[PDB]
């Protein structure tokens, strides 16, 4: 006899998962504080150090 | 400055054919790769789109993936197939299924290696690398996984680049599969972060496009990407050809994008009519700056009168006058004041070429921000919570083994990139 | 009726020669009999390699 | 022929020889104390008919050195960072755990204070963004907007300011593109700390169309497809 | 790129004769398995790989195997027209029949034959490189056909695992009966039919005979018309691997559409231009026309009514002269009716096939030749309707145990047949309460 | 003569399997 | 500068054989031994792979040597075969059998007199004498005893000369014999203490060599062993022709080896692409460079990638700018420098000859030493730890007359060659 269980039951009409998450925040007043405190960077060579610096 | 394309999926690898045809007819390269042009002006940067092989021919810097190789051995039979490098070609055995899961975990990990082994060879060749280009759909199942995995390790190879996107996204009212919205939502979640400007067409704004403005009797899925294809290869025209206004991708992005988030655009192109009217219309700056603002002329469905201009660019191919140019803007900003960002005091760029594409006299292509882009993601995000409410067909994606939770995130980023164009559309000065 | 191809948008009219060029096409045989649309996969499969 | 036959019926000087027998010794030694594999040793309850034989059968028969220099220059860039060291990457994000406490809000349909910690990079950091905040609007932040501190990437200046990193570069080698091309292992960009991701064998499938692939458990078995992938589990650091 | 064929019993060998017959004809093998080539390497096509393999000697044979336990149907094949074109162990057959017995087929007489049929199927699927799936034609009326279907359902499953078995099942038709016992072995056989399958595809022949009298144009129909209208159904689902197209369908999509859970997998199944050749000179046939034809009740091949119920998810299949647009414009005015009804979670209902290959005519039969056709499988919570009339008569028959004793007597417990009793009315329920409209908070 | 003999087998092992079809199946 | 040739066993027969086709075509040597080359450059260095014989003839400086004589008779069968000397065969009267034992202790010593009296008489008769190169097979049974008998034994006649090897070892994937492992070990062992430079190579790696990049349909042994005798006439070249940067076997092991225990080298050769590939891509130095580091044009089933280069050398046939092979080698070592042990400043030499093999204006081969080599010999001796635990079939050895003692001190020979790679392999921090 075979009594194996292949597939999972139905779902109820009831069962639902966590959905409509949503964050809060101005987005505007966000980003300008994020532009304030940003950091500069640079896509040039690091200059290099000379031969003599050795310690 | 050589740009690297990527075609992906069917969708990809069909517009991919239709752009490369339409590129080598613009430099007159004959399908066997011949250079057969008649002026020093189409040789003096053919560099930009191909590679030079031995003894006359050209091969065009191009990868092609897909899941099935179905497609592959159609774009080979096609009339200019031949002309692809045939280790080019990168192709799966067992099909996406229309699963973003399994397109993305399982057959995505098998391929992912060669298809990166790929775009380094083509990128470490350029003498100096512009940015990559992509075409996929987000509807389908290998297009959406595979192109965003692929964007991924691009960007993480090449961040200082520049990544473009054409992305083809469900009708609401004519699609081809059921799971669409699931597919859709991850792939615009991978988007919003890893790309520096996208742009969206909706295959019913091109059939409007057609049906309305070409009254064709019977067009098909050559049409579409046809009109794709034209925006494709002018987007770049400037890049490539001399100009009294020399501009670029890096220089639109810097002029279009106000915010790193707020990249989506909208497309355009301007001489479309029908060979019935052909007779009773000559070309002008003003017929196209008016064509290139009517929303018939527009490839998304979303329509500008429901929102606001934060920035918009204008590139003019032709021999023509720039006080015509600077004029129609300066009247198109006076006049419609009330469809501009106000705390932005020009919103509009202007470009100008000189060399037209064969045949045509003069030709625009319009990208345009707007916060109107809003209404496609909220409706797709309308589908996709009368589908996951009920678990309409997660057991196939968790199969694959995703957690739920991955769900609710593309759901939050996508609501967050919703609220983000919300908020800045009701911002004001105070 | 029974061994007559139909005429189609895909085969193009044979009395006047038009044929409309669109994708997923594929390289025909010509042997007698045989339909054109069979699929061809010799690019893509090496038929019997190792 | 060893080595000691070959240096002793050798033409060098005796002096070269001492010291070419010592750097031989002290290879030797070095390799003596290295790491290792067992040597392999027969079992003990092994059964019979191993050591039995048969008549046939037995017809057949017949019966320090390595010193370490790490030079120092003067002005050397800097190429560490507090906040990079304080972070790890097998662990979750901070915007990680701030979703993970909004899905449980949202869950249980109410709001739950969050666990505070005496970390001295989060004091830093939120006074940085307090000051950011006063110096921008009048006001001072309020408890809703210093939930921003979690969901951004801070580092120090070189000359002591605390800012933001913007755009964060991979932790791996990346590229910088100007007038020539460059590859840069480390950048003051990275937000974590520089490594060398695994990557999978080039040799891993058959040589042909069949679809064998070698074992995850050993390094000489074989599997195929059947109710498992062996494809995508074959990366490794080494 | 290839699909294996499993006939079993007297229904699914005639069923198979009508296939097979289809698929050479379409192809072009001879009847003797021969078929001209082009001489020069690279100038050929593979078409006929899905369903046939050619020998060094340039014979082709099929991938099928034919199983009985009666000699009678099998020797008949053997003695037939296409005597050479089958290889002579895939015909298999046993010593005597399992006596419209469930219990002698799955317990006695069926576990002496099930190996040699594993064998032969194992032999196939060595001689394979990318087989997507099994098919299986079989009745679960009669003895052989519900036992035996069972236990090598249940074998396969073990043994291949994950590979996909797609089953075209001839049901008991609602009140037409050939049999007294027909609700006990269609009752045991629908246990494992829920546990060992993937889709599957219920036919009566009283909707087949309804549709060759009102369609076609036949006053005394046979069984060869039935499963002729098989083998085109068969024949239109194939098409998307064998021609060339503009949207394709490989068969996961099938299922990865189709399939809303893992035990919501029986579809209904139709076809559109069954028309008399009569009819044809009166009547246009567009791709909408065709597209309203296949909603129709009167096209449907299984005795329901789908307005009894909601549909979850469309399949719809167009071979021939189609455009996408034509096709966009069909499904959205059928969106339109009110008298189609989805359920509320499945607003994106459809998923479109084009295919540019047009059905092959048959010499001998009954449907008109025609430029285009569509066919469509769906699956919708009106079947939950078709158990419960088997479930009457099982009830019925078994308040008085009426012949119980066979079944305990050839080897089987009594209690087996409360458990399925029970398992039909566990999914009966299931398709109720899938297709109830939204939720409440309380 | 010997070499003659097993160069014209080699050559006609050679002939024959040139074809990927009667390799597989001949 | 004369080099001595050593072939062993099947595998070493029938690579000689294509070898000797190789350079007998390079230098214009017809099959009945006359000259018929059509330039002097040829001349002036025949002598470095040839002998003269009396009216014009020359006839190879090579040994044959085997246990049986089936593969003599193959090889004299060969279109080339006529050219040897027939006194320089020797072969015994029953085979190896595939053990170890039975090749290098009790038929071994009953023939290697005479093979030595042989290579003695081959070595005096040279004005100067170059390394020897010996090509054998570790996995067999006469190619590993004999051949390691024999450079044992060489290497005690000729300690200042070079001694360099060739050789294949057993795939854990395609194996042709049971017993592999043991043989391994034994030779493995035998290698490390006596030889100067080892070349390994899998013939898996060979076959995805041709699957992959010549896309053969139907690949036999033949092809396998061109690859090998390309390399291996690719690596003299810089001895035998002009040049503008001379080099030598001596000079590359002076430059390779930095501790007299790490000896062992993969090998790459990079001009391959097929017949149908080869119109869409020109042979150029960045193209030759990024193949020859590309992991898939390598020798071995150890991939670069899970190790570090201590050195390598790339040797450039053509005519050619020194500034564009100086440039593209000091790009590789700046794009790859994690993969490079930063304990040495500079890791690879360059080296330019003005004649390239026949049929390629251009060629470059490549020397690596690279710590993942340690993979491959971790491997062989997991799958002898398996057997030997069991005493799986010590018996045939220990009839032959082995010590057990003999099996303990070669794996731990290999296990502490295996922990010097390995502790090399890692960075460290600290
Ligand atoms: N459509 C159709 N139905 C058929 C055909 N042959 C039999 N049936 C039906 O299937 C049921 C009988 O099942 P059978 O196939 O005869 O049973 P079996 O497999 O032979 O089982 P045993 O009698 O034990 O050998 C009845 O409802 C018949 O009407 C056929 O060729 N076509
Ligand atoms: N515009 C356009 N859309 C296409 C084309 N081919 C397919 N599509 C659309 O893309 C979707 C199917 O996605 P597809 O490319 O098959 O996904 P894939 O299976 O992952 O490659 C459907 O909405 C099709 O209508 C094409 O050539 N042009
Ligand atoms: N590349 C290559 N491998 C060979 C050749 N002949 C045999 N082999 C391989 O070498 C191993 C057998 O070793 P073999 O040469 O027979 O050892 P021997 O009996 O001592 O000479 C197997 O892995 C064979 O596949 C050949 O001509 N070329
Ligand atoms: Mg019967």
């Amino acid at each position: 006899k075979d009594a194996s269980k292949r597939k999972d039951d139905v779902p109820n009409r009831y069962d639902k998962p966590v959905m409509g998450v949503k964050t809060e925040k101005n987005y505007v007043v966000a980003n300008a504080v994020e532009n304030v405190l940003a950091l500069p960077t640079k896509c040039i060579p690091t200059p290099m150090n000379r031969a003599v610096d050795r310690a | 400055r050589e740009i690297v394309c990527v075609q992906a999926g069917q969708c990809g690898n069909q517009i991919g054919s239709k752009f490369w045809e339409v590129i080598s007819d613009e430099h007159g390269v004959d399908p066997t790769g011949t250079y057969q042009g008649d002026s020093d002006l189409q040789l003096e940067r053919i560099n930009v789109y191909f590679d030079e092989a031995t003894g006359g021919r050209y091969v065009p810097r191009s990868v092609l993936i897909d899941l099935e190789p179905g497609t592959m051995d159609s774009v080979r039979a096609g009339p200019y197939g031949q002309i692809f490098r045939p280790d080019n070609f990168i192709f799966g055995q067992s099909g996406a299924g229309n699963n973003w899961a399994k397109g993305h975990y399982t057959e995505g990990a098998e391929l992912i290696d060669s298809v990166l082994d790929v775009c380094c060879k083509e990128a470490e060749s350029c003498d100096c690398l512009q940015g990559f280009q992509i075409c996929h759909s987000l509807g389908g199942g290998t297009g959406s996984g595979m192109g965003t995995l692929l964007i991924s390790k691009l960007r993480e190879q090449y961040p200082d680049r520049i990544m473009m996107t054409f992305s083809i996204i469900p009708s609401p009212k004519v699609s081809d599969t059921v799971v669409e919205p699931y597919n859709t939502t991850l792939s615009v979640h991978q988007l919003v972060e890893n790309s520096d400007e996208s742009m969206c067409i909706d295959n019913e704004a091109l059939y409007d496009i057609c049906f309305r403005t070409l009254k064709l009797t019977t067009p098909t899925f050559g049409d579409l990407n046809h009109l794709v294809s034209a925006v494709v290869s002018g987007v770049t025209c400037c890049l490539r050809f001399p100009g009294q206004l020399n501009s670029d991708l890096r220089k639109l992005a810097v002029n279009l994008v106000p915010f790193p988030r707020l990249h989506f655009f909208m497309m355009g192109f301007a001489p479309l009519t029908s060979r019935g009217s052909q007779q009773y219309r000559g070309l002008s700056v003003p017929e196209l700056t008016q064509q290139m603002f009517d929303a018939k002329n527009m490839m998304q469905a979303a329509d500008p009168r429901h929102g606001r201009y934060l920035t918009a660019s204008a590139l003019f191919r032709g021999r023509m006058s720039t006080k015509e140019v600077d004029e129609q803007m300066l009247n198109v900003q006076n006049k419609n004041s009330s469809y501009f960002i106000e705390w932005i005091p020009n919103n509009i760029k202007s470009s100008v070429c000189d060399i037209p594409p064969k045949g045509l006299k003069m030709a625009v292509t319009f990208i345009g921000n707007n916060t109107c882009i809003q209404e496609m993601f909220r409706r797709v995000g309308e589908q996709f919570t009368l589908m996951f409410r009920r678990k309409a067909f997660l057991h196939w994606y968790t199969g694959e083994g995703m957690d739920e939770m991955e769900f609710t995130e593309a759901e939050s980023n996508m609501n967050d990139l919703v609220s983000e164009y919300q908020q800045y559309q009701d911002a004001t000065i105070e | 009726y029974l061994s007559d191809e139909p005429i189609t948008l895909y085969t193009g009219n044979p009395e006047t020669g038009c044929t409309m060029t669109v994708h997923g096409k594929t390289p025909v045989e010509p042997v007698e009999g045989r339909s054109r649309f069979g699929r061809h996969t010799y690019f893509t499969e090496r038929k019997y390699c190792l | 022929s060893t080595i000691y036959n070959a240096v002793d019926a050798s033409t060098l000087n005796d002096r070269c020889r001492t010291d070419l027998l010592d750097t031989v010794a002290q290879l030797g030694r070095h390799c003596e104390t290295l790491p290792k594999k067992a040597v392999t040793t027969a079992d003990a309850p092994l059964p019979s008919c191993t050591f039995n034989t048969t008549v046939s059968r037995s017809q057949k028969e017949i019966n320090t050195y390595f010193k370490d220099h790490k030079p120092k220059f003067h002005g050397a860039l800097r190429t560490q960072d507090c906040f990079r060291d304080t972070r790890d990457i097998t662990q979750l994000s901070s915007k990680e755990k701030d979703f993970v406490h909004r899905y449980a809000e949202a869950k249980m349909k109410k709001s739950i204070p969050r666990e505070e910690s005496d970390d001295v990079a989060k004091k830093v950091a939120t006074e940085a963004y307090t000051e950011a905040f006063r110096k921008f609007k009048g006001r001072d932040p309020t408890e809703k907007e210093l939930l921003e501190v979690e969901r951004l990437y801070f580092a120090y200046a070189d000359d002591g300011a605390v800012g933001v990193v913007q755009k964060p570069h991979f932790h791996g080698p990346h590229m910088h593109v100007s007038i020539c091309n460059r590859k840069y292992v480390t950048c003051p960009n990275q937000v974590y700390r520089a490594s060398l991701p695994a990557v999978r064998n080039a040799r891993s499938r058959f040589p042909g169309p069949i679809p064998v692939w070698t074992s995850t458990k050993n390094l000489h078995a074989v599997a195929s497809n059947d109710t498992y992938r062996p494809g995508v589990h074959n990366v490794s650091k080494f | 790129r290839e699909a294996i064929c499993i006939h079993i019993g007297q229904a699914g060998c005639q069923v198979g004769n009508a296939c097979w017959e289809l698929f050479c004809l379409e192809h072009g093998i001879q009847p003797d398995g021969a078929m001209p080539s082009d001489k020069t390497i690279g100038v050929e096509d593979d078409a006929f790989n899905t369903f046939f393999s050619e020998t060094g000697a340039g014979k082709h044979v099929p991938r099928a195997v034919f199983l009985d336990l009666e000699p009678t149907v099998v020797d008949e094949v053997r003695t037939g027209t296409y005597r050479q074109l089958f290889h002579p162990e895939q015909l298999i057959s046993g010593k005597e029949d399992a006596a419209n017995n469930y219990a002698r087929g799955h317990y006695t007489i069926g576990k002496e034959i099930v190996d040699l049929c594993l064998d032969r199927i194992r032999k196939l699927a060595d001689n394979c490189t990318g087989l997507q799936g099994f098919l299986v034609y079989h009745a679960v009326g009669g003895g052989t056909g519900s036992g035996l279907g069972a236990l090598l359902l249940e074998r396969l499953s073990v043994d291949y695992g994950k590979k996909s078995k797609l089953g075209y099942t001839v049901y008991p038709s609602p009140q037409v009966s050939t049999a007294v016992v027909e609700p006990y072995n269609s009752v045991l056989s629908t246990h494992s039919l829920l546990e060992h399958t993937d889709v599957a595809a219920m036919l009566d022949n009283e909707a087949i005979y309804d549709l060759t009298r009102r369609n076609l144009d036949i006053e005394r129909p046979t069984y060869t018309n039935l499963n002729r209208l098989i083998g085109q159904v068969v024949s239109s689902l194939t098409a998307s691997l064998r021609f060339d197209g503009a949207l394709n369908v490989d068969l996961t999509e099938f299922q990865t559409n189709l399939v809303p859970y893992p035990r919501i997998h029986f579809v209904l199944t139709s076809y559109a231009p069954v028309i008399s050749a009569e009819k044809a000179y009166h009547e246009q046939l567009s791709v909408s026309e065709i597209s309203n034809a296949v909603f129709e009740p009167a096209s449907m091949m299984t005795k329901c009514d789908p307005r009894h119920g909601k549909y979850m998810a469309c399949c719809l299949m167009y071979r021939g002269d189609v455009v996408p647009k034509d096709v966009n414009a069909a499904v959205a005015t059928i969106k339109t009716k009110r008298t189609i009804q989805f359920v509320d979670w499945s607003p994106t209902g459809f998923k479109c096939g084009i295919n540019y290959q047009p059905p092959t005519v048959v010499p001998g039969g009954d449907l008109a030749k025609v430029q285009r056709a569509v066919c469509m499988i769906a699956n919708s919570t009106a079947i939950a309707e078709v158990f419960a009339r088997i479930d009457h008569k099982f009830d019925l028959m078994y308040s008085k145990r009426a012949f119980v004793h066979w079944y305990v007597g050839e080897g089987m417990e009594e209690g087996e047949f409360s458990e399925a009793r029970e398992d039909l009315a566990a999914l009966e329920k299931d398709y109720e309460e899938v297709g109830a409209e939204s939720a409440d908070m309380d | 003569t010997t070499r003659e003999k097993k160069r014209l087998f080699m050559m006609q092992r050679a002939e024959r399997l040139k074809d990927p079809k009667m390799r597989h199946m001949g």
